[PDB]
C-alpha cells in the first residue's frame, strides 16, 4: 500500500507525503485516508496513532 | 506567607515581559527587482 | 646566606604562584567547558537535499519545507524541463524569522533560517506567469534540506 | 603542599561554579523553554487555494 | 544550609552571563564577482 | 573528493583547524578550473575567508572552535551552487582538498 | 566490503565513507550496511560501537 | 587552613589572566600580487 | 625578624623588570637599492 | 634498513624522515617498519621510543 512518511511535525498540525509523492496534513481530528482516524499525534518523538493501530513516523533513512 | 507574594513578584514580571514578548507583530516585505 | 636562598624561594612562590600542571589542567577545563557550551543538546538534523514537482492545481495543497535554524538553505526553481526559471518578485512575510539574500536576476534563492521554531510563509511573483507560487517554511526539525529544486508544471 | 591543592581546587571551583554537564542540562532548559516559547495554542489552521 | 545561599548568587550570575551566548544569530554574507 | 549532484546524495563534510588557512581550489571532471561567480557562508563569526573574485582558489580560516557551518558557491558556468559542510575540531586537518565536479 | 573511515565524529552524528568511495552520515537510532545496528556513538576516542559488536575507526595512515 | 585563601585570590588573577590570553585570536593576512 | 619580606621587595622589583626585557622583540629591518 | 632521523619534535606528534627522502609523521598508537610500535614519545630531548628498544632522534649532522 501508499507509505505515509512524516515531512513536518509540529504541536496540533501534521504534514506527510505518500510514497507515490502525494501531499497531505492532518490533525488528530480528522479522518486518515487507509488508517480510518487519527488516534494521537505528537511532536515528540515523533510517531503518529491511527485507529488502525498503525503507527507513522519519519524515515529511517531520512531522520 | 512572603513566599507567596515573592513568587507573585516575579512570575509577574515574567508575565509582563512575555506580554510584550507577544504584543508585537512585525509586517510584511515586498521585494521587486529587474 | 640561607638567608638569601629563603628569599629566593619566597620570590620564585610569589612570582610564579601558579603551577605549569596547574596551567595545563585548566587549560583542558577550559577546553571542556566551550565544548559543553558549543555542544547541542539532541541530535543535530539530518542534512539532506530535494528535488519537488510542485502541482499548481488550485484543488490542491501548496508546498513545505523543512528548516534549521543557522543555515543557509539553495531553493531553485525551473519549468517542468528543468530549464532555468529566474525570478520576478516575492513578498515575504515574518522578516526576523528568516534571513534571505536574493540576487535580483538570478534563478536561486538563499534563505538563512534567524529564528528558532516559528514558521513562516512566503509568495513568490515568476516571470511570465500571471499566479504567484506560494509556500511554508517550517524551521526546528530532524531533516535540514540543503538543497531543493522545484520542477514547476508550467 | 595540601595548601596548593586545597587552593588549586579552590581557584578552578570559584572560576567555574557550573560544571559542564550542568551547563548542557541548563542549555537543555533553555531550548525547552524555547520551544515552549515558539508553541502555539489552538489548532493551527490549513493553508488552500480557492477558486 | 546558611552558606547555601551565596553559592547560589554565583551560579546564576555565569548562569545569567551564559543565557545571552545563545540569543544572537549571525548574519549570512553573500560576495559577489566578476 | 568528487562531489555528487543527486538530491539523495549526502553533502560533503571538511574537517578544519582553528587559524590555520586552507586552500580550496575547485576544479571540474577533467580536473580544469571553474572559476567561482560568488559565494554565500553563514556564521562570519565562526568562519574567516579571504576569496579574491577571480580564481577557483577559497582561502578559509576557522575563526571559532567547533561551530560548523554550510557554504554555497556558484561557479562561472554552473546555475546549481555547491553546498557543503564545514565543521572544526577532528584528528585530522585538510590544508588542501581537490573536488571535482560532475559537469 | 565496506571499510567505512569517520569523517565527523560528534553527539548526534556520524560521517563515514566506505572502501567503495561512498560517503555517508549517519545517527545512533540507524542500521549500518555490514554491520547490524548502531550501538553506541561514542564523541569520547572517536568510537563507534555497532549492534553486531564492531568498532569503526579512523586510518592509522589518516589519524 | 587560613591563609589558603588570601593565596587562592593569587591564583584567580592568573585564571582570569589566561582565558583572554587563549581566546583571542587575529585573523588571516591575506598579500595580493602583480 | 622582620627581615623576611624587606630582600623580597626589591627582588621582585628586578625580577618584574627583568621578564620584560626577555618579552619584547623589535621587527627586521629591510633595505632596496637602485 | 631504511634510516629515519627527525626534523621536527613536538608534544603530540612526531616527525620522521627517511635517509631515501620519504618523510611522515606519528604519534602514540601506531607502527613503523623497522622499528616496531611506538611505545613511548618523550617531547623533551627529540627522543622517540619504540618497541624494539631504538630511539629515533635528530641527525649527528642535524646537531
Amino acid at each position: 500500500r501508499i507509505i505515509y512518511y512524516i515531512q513536518a511535525v509540529i504541536p496540533g498540525r501534521a504534514w506527510l507525503i505518500g510514497s507515490n509523492g502525494s501531499t497531505l496534513t492532518v490533525r488528530e481530528g480528522s479522518k486518515i485516508p487507509g488508517y480510518g482516524m487519527v488516534k494521537l499525534i505528537d511532536s515528540l518523538q515523533g510517531r503518529i496513532l491511527t485507529s488502525s493501530g498503525q503507527v507513522i513516523k519519519f524515515s529511517q533513512e531520512d531522520s | 506567607q512572603q513566599e507567596i507574594q515573592q513568587r507573585t513578584s516575579d512570575m509577574l514580571t515574567a508575565a509582563t515581559q512575555l506580554v510584550q514578548d507577544w504584543k508585537q507583530v512585525e509586517t510584511q516585505v515586498y521585494t521587486e527587482g529587474t | 646566606e640561607v638567608i638569601d636562598k629563603k628569599a629566593f624561594k619566597d620570590m620564585t612562590r610569589n612570582l610564579y604562584p601558579l603551577n605549569p600542571e596547574q596551567v595545563v589542567k585548566l587549560k583542558q577545563i577550559y577546553e571542556t567547558s566551550e565544548y559543553a557550551k558549543a555542544a547541542t543538546p539532541g541530535t543535530p538534523p539530518k542534512p539532506t537535499a530535494t528535488s519537488q514537482f510542485v502541482n499548481l492545481s488550485p484543488g490542491s495543497t501548496p508546498p513545505v519545507i523543512r528548516l534549521s535554524q543557522g543555515f543557509v538553505s539553495s531553493l531553485v526553481f525551473l519549468d517542468s524541463t528543468g530549464a532555468p526559471w529566474p525570478i520576478a518578485a516575492y513578498d515575504l512575510g515574518d522578516p526576523s524569522s528568516f534571513n534571505i539574500q536574493w540576487d535580483k536576476t538570478s534563478n536561486t534563492l538563499m534563505i538563512q533560517a534567524t529564528k528558532l521554531y516559528n514558521y513562516g510563509n512566503l509568495a513568490v511573483r515568476l516571470r511570465g506567469l500571471n499566479t504567484p507560487v506560494m509556500l511554508t517554511l517550517i524551521p526546528g526539525q530532524k531533516a535540514v534540506d540543503y538543497r531543493v529544486d522545484l520542477r514547476v508544471q508550467g
